[PDB]
């Protein structure tokens, strides 16, 4: 197929790994890898909550989330040695900014 | 010569204490918990629960997912290297 279709698609396994393979069912007391991402969720909350601060402020906190996830992922998979980037891919980058 | 009777008519103390509030949430907080988390279900298996229980469950916080991880991309790219020549 092609390249950058089939790094899309490896972004969206790792997303979906990350809050499925990372704790059993949910435990509360909490597992190893999951306690990163709810460092992350915490500093980003309690970022713009700083930020925009409004009401809404939670209503861009999932968006603020995935536009964070979504070039963390992205710049360790162009980071390996053999790939082939998509943020390197800077047409959908601009694009993206452009659109928000 | 008048003997009262109030210490006998007592019931709002027996309301009026404050556990009260607290028995009535954990006699149902309790009686449908897990006797001492037993675990709800413990059998797994399709040969990446396995994977799961010694990487992605409180087991190792090693670095050996990363690699695992890692390494199928360096394969991806580097056969492609060879699909492409």
């Amino acid at each position: 197929l092609t390249t950058f279709s089939l790094y899309t698609i490896i972004v969206l396994l790792v997303i979906t790994s990350l809050y499925t393979l990372t704790n059993n069912n949910n435990k509360i007391i909490g597992s190893r890898w999951l306690i990163s991402q709810e460092a992350i969720y915490d500093t980003i909350m309690n970022m713009t909550k700083g930020q925009i601060g409004g009401k809404n402020w939670g209503l861009y906190f999932p968006m603020i989330f995935t536009l964070f996830m979504f070039i963390f992922i992205a710049n360790l998979i162009s980071m390996i040695p053999y790939s082939f980037a998509l943020s390197a891919h800077l047409v959908f980058i601009i694009s993206l900014s452009i659109v928000i | 010569v008048s003997t009262l009777i109030p210490p006998k008519v007592v019931s709002s103390k027996n309301i009026g204490s404050a556990p009260n509030a607290k028995r009535i949430a954990n006699v149902v907080h309790f009686y449908k918990s897990l006797p001492q988390g037993p675990a709800p279900a413990i059998k797994a298996n399709t040969r990446l629960a396995r994977y799961k229980a010694k990487y992605f469950d409180g087991d190792n916080a090693s670095g050996k997912p990363l690699w695992h991880f890692a390494l199928g991309i360096i394969a991806f790219g580097y056969s492609m290297e060879y699909y492409f020549h």
